[PDB]
């Protein structure tokens, strides 16, 4: 349209102290990074300023072509770094919080956020020249309930291998709808019909307020006594609730919080209130859930068309939390591909020839649906079992549930879905919900070098114990989760001490197992606790309280 | 029948046998002239 | 591709398919399955070679149009205030429904109670509160089915003459619609979704085996679909009850043994039902005589005309509008029902005699 700016910014192609030592970053050493701040942008020439929202298009062809004249000019040995210059303007303020995803708006720079995933390493002459990644938008919110419209980026061979999990990176372009599939040989994009180009990577307060809250004690005292007020539950579910809710190097754990039920009473509905405190929930419902159930399959694809990497909801809560429904009702093919990859919870080749990892380091939250009737047959439930033994093994605690027909109990439910109705009929607390999420990333406590024996101590002599009358019949593995599971308690009160109103309460997680895997002929052997080569290296090293084997000579450990 | 091209790959892999073992014999035994790929030659030219 | 409306078609419709383009407008805003409720110079003449003929068949043989998006009330409202004064009018109501039936009263019982609805709408976004009746009837071995009744419901708008199970079934099987000209199975559920915001009424419940088992459980739950196949993906608004018959394989024996794996049915959609019924024949006689009789008395037109003095369905549409008015019942009423239901829960283990532990 005008005439004054654009001829001499071409000719151009024919606070300044940080610019001075930028311009030299890039080395041979390859960081790969481009930051350039928006104001510096408007400060040194302030005629583009103003057109940086109208004609941002031409930039980036005379972004690519400006580069090459000054590196050129100075040492040609540079040449040879990636052999590629990429546009990584900063953001241009206007800032659309929520109403960016429309598609009424192409043709315009867009800033957004977004999560790299997976990379394509590991797969295998028109198609080659891309590949394909899958994105998501949307975070996990109440008011995000409706379904959004997924992302699917192409990366045109500039940023493979260079982007890595978890990087909370901001994502800035112009969606220009240049569907290169009108020769109709290949699928098409959903709704948001253009395709994403992609421009921007980095590589390397009521919080307050309410944190004021959280070190009070005066709402410590109430904060265990108000944790189920939806149902009332069951003591043990809130435990491993509250487990849940904190999710607490190779410092790592898993939770297997298991429910005894039906699927028509909302019980198995339970896990739905979750999502409602939890940041990140998917529900599965077994077979045929949403695009990727965590599940790797694959598919017979046409002549021209790119192999599915499969991103499961593990990748997208790297950090985080992921809740997965209906178990054991998933197909027995998936069972297969599944069974390795939660062992390890990554895939992990050590043969010095491929190598590769990806990370899946949320708390696996499921719950198992028992089979038909709960203890109607008079069969063995262990001993009668045709599938494999790993995969049942999973579950660190087996519960059973107490007591039968207590009308009572029942009582209060039914008046509370009548209750509830009410509200619902016309007529004519963020602040709570965010109190236990925040606490899990500022409570880190140090630990007492002459106090670490005694803390293990204790939990060692109740093993021994169980091997007086028997023959190995009590594994570690279960112990295992139990050491971590008193992790919270610290984290929670940091009173240095455990209180015996505590203990008590543990105690009936172990019973209850006992009662599901032994014949109800419990009632006569374990009365009175309850009225009330490579395996054997691993106990040695309790006897001395030091997990690190290689603690010897650790001097020169350091050095390498 | 029910047997067909869609569902037999998945039969290997319930039999723990990955993709790499459809190639070695489902996608020779065709190319022998087999009468099931004659069998798509006559029936399915046309209606897919 | 809009569908002519069935219920305006007739017996033999022939449908004709619309070929109209839809903007954004449509967008999120549409439900499959529903009907849709909103001077030259230099002497340049002729002659010259380059008149080809290739863009003129393709859309010119299809249909090229845009689209964008009172005394006769009381006179029914009349006879249910008017008759409320005839003792005994609750009993004479729900004869009324059910012209053409012989026994299996508390089989008509259950679905004379289904046609009420009455679904709360979410306004504290909280959790969508249930308002369908979902029954199903245990009848007969499977031969000469009891079923048989289903077909008297048919006589009703808002319903689907669903084709049992066994069939090609396009719908609510969608798929990739884009093989490079074109696609014969599109992205549809129109299978169950045709009744939306009516009744639905599905035969041959016992062919779920396999594909409909996995199906009918995220349908019957969630109230939605989650179609999506790597090219389509979307949530729609399945609302309408459902009422289905499920029969035995072979018979019915378990009368002598315990429904343990005898039945041999799929438990965790069964166990969603919220009804079951039993039809147990009686050596009665009087109306096993009788049964045949009322069957052939339409036969007997000659002497007996029955004149029309309502019809037996617009009576019924009346109750759907009465919805939106309020009916401001009291707490009063509502709990008097709950204390008594303790009693209920109570009673079920009274040792009489057992069918199903449903509790």
């Amino acid at each position: 349209p005008r005439l004054e700016i654009h001829h001499r910014f071409k000719n151009f192609l024919r606070g300044h102290n940080v610019f001075k030592e930028r311009i030299s970053d890039m080395c041979k050493e390859n960081r790969e990074s481009l930051v350039v701040n928006y104001e510096d942008l408007a400060a040194r020439e302030h005629v583009l300023a103003y057109f940086l929202p109208e004609a941002p298009a031409e930039l980036l062809q005379i972004f690519d072509e400006a580069a090459l004249e000054v590196v050129l000019a100075m040492y040609p040995k540079y040449d040879r770094i990636t052999n590629h210059i990429h546009v990584r303007i900063s953001h241009l303020p206007l800032v659309e919080e929520l109403r960016s995803l429309r598609q009424l708006h192409l043709n315009q720079l867009i800033r957004t956020s977004g999560v790299v995933t997976s990379c394509t390493g590991v797969l295998p002459t028109i198609y080659q020249n891309y590949q394909r990644i899958r994105i998501q938008e949307s975070p996990g919110k109440v008011a995000a309930g409706r379904l959004p419209r997924s992302k699917d980026a192409i990366l045109l061979a500039d940023l493979v291998d260079s982007c890595k999990p978890g990087d909370e990176i901001e994502l800035t372009g112009i969606y220009h709808n240049n569907y290169d599939g009108s020769l109709n040989t290949a699928n098409g994009f959903p709704v948001f019909a253009t395709v994403i180009l992609a421009n921007h990577v980095a590589k390397k307060e009521d919080v307050k307020m309410i944190t004021s809250l959280s070190k009070d004690q005066q709402i410590g005292e109430k904060i265990f006594a108000s944790i189920a007020p939806s149902i009332y539950g069951h003591e043990d579910i809130k435990r491993g609730l509250a487990l849940a809710l904190f999710g607490g190097h190779k410092v790592r754990g898993d939770i297997n919080v298991l429910l005894c039920g039906d699927p028509g009473t909302a019980k198995s509905q339970f896990l739905k209130y979750i999502e409602k405190v939890s940041s990140r929930a998917i529900f599965t419902t077994g077979q045929g859930a949403s695009a990727v159930g965590l599940t790797a399959y694959v598919q017979r694809h046409p002549v021209s068309r790119e192999w599915t990497l499969e991103a499961g909801a593990l990748v997208l809560a790297d950090r985080g939390v992921c809740l997965i429904d209906e178990f054991d009702k998933m197909n027995d093919q998936d069972r297969t591909s599944i069974h390795e990859a939660m062992e390890q919870q990554s895939i992990s080749i050590s043969k010095a020839g491929i190598v590769t990892s990806l990370q899946a380091r949320c708390t696996v939250i499921a719950a198992a649906n028992p089979i038909g009737g709960r203890y109607d047959p008079s069969l063995t439930f262990s001993e009668n079992v045709d599938l494999t033994e790993p995969i049942i093994s999973r579950f660190d605690i087996l519960c059973v549930v107490r007591d039968t027909v207590d009308p009572v109990q029942d009582e209060m439910l039914a008046r509370f879905v009548v209750g509830s109705h009410v509200r619902h009929h016309p007529s004519n607390q963020e602040v709570l919900k965010k109190y236990i999420i925040y606490a899990k990333e500022r409570v880190h406590p140090k630990l007492n070098q002459m106090d670490q024996d005694k803390v293990a101590k204790m939990y060692s002599d109740l093993r021994k114990e169980s091997m007086a009358t028997g023959s190995i019949p009590i594994t570690v593995r279960h112990i295992e989760s139990m050491i971590r599971m008193a992790e919270a308690h610290a984290r929670i009160h940091l009173r240095d001490y455990v209180i015996e109103d505590d203990v008590n309460m543990a105690i009936r997680v172990m019973l209850e197992s006992f009662i599901d895997t032994q014949k109800f002929s419990v009632m006569r052997s374990m009365r009175k606790t309850f009225a009330r080569p490579e395996k054997d290296l691993v106990d040695k090293a309790r006897q001395i309280n030091i997990h690190n084997l290689s603690a010897f000579y650790d001097s020169e450990l350091f050095r390498m | 029948s029910q047997v067909s091209e869609h569902s037999i790959i998945k039969d290997f892999t319930k039999q723990k046998y990955p993709e790499h073992a459809i190639h070695k014999v489902l996608q020779l035994m065709l190319r022998r002239g087999e009468i099931q790929h004659r069998m798509q030659r006559k029936v399915l030219y046309r209606l897919k | 591709r809009i569908q002519e409306t069935q219920a305006e078609l007739p017996r033999g419709s022939i449908p004709r398919s619309l070929e109209v383009i839809l903007r954004a407008e449509a967008v999120e805003s549409a439900q499959a399955g529903d009907k849709c409720d909103f001077g030259v110079d230099g002497y340049e003449t002729e002659g010259i070679r380059g008149l080809r003929a290739l863009g003129v068949r393709d859309l010119s043989y299809r249909l090229v149009f845009l689209a964008c998006c009172n005394q006769m009330t009381v006179k029914e409202w009349e006879k249910v205030f008017e008759m409320s004064q005839d003792k005994n009018l609750y009993h004479n109501l729900c004869t009324s429904l059910f012209p053409t039936i012989h026994g299996n009263d508390e089989v008509k019982r259950g679905v004379l109670l289904m046609l009420f609805g009455g679904v709360p709408k979410t306004t504290g976004e909280g959790t969508s509160l249930r308002g369908d009746i979902n029954v199903c009837i245990v009848g007969d071995p499977s031969t000469a089915k009891s079923q048989f009744l289903k077909h008297v419901e048919e006589f009703s708008p808002r319903a689907v003459y669903t084709s049992g199970k066994a069939s090609s079934a396009a719908g609510l099987t969608a798929a990739v619609v884009r093989d490079e000209e074109s696609h014969e199975f599109v992205i549809e559920a129109g299978a169950l979704m045709l009744a939306d915001n009516g009744v639905c009424c599905i035969d041959e419940f016992d062919k779920m085996d396999v594909r409909d088992q996995v199906a009918i459980h995220e349908a019957m739950e969630q109230q939605t679909i989650s179609i999506t196949k790597a090219g389509v993906k979307a949530t729609l608004n399945a609302r309408t009850s459902i009422l289905a018959a499920a029969n035995p394989i072979s018979g019915h024996y378990d009368r002598s043994k315990s429904l343990k794996q005898n039945i041999n049915l799929s438990a965790p959609i069964m166990s969603r039902f919220d009804l079951f019924f039993i039809l147990v024949d009686e050596c009665n006689e009087v109306t096993d005589y009788a049964i045949a009789r009322r069957i052939v008395d339409l036969h007997s037109r000659i002497e007996e005309s029955i004149d029309r003095v309502y019809s037996l369905d617009d009576i019924r549409r009346y109750l759907l509008f009465a919805r939106q008015f309020k009916p401001k019942i009291s707490k009063e009423s509502e709990d008097f029902i709950v204390e008594q239901y303790k009693h209920l829960r109570q009673r079920d283990g009274s040792g009489v005699t057992k069918s199903s532990w449903r509790i």
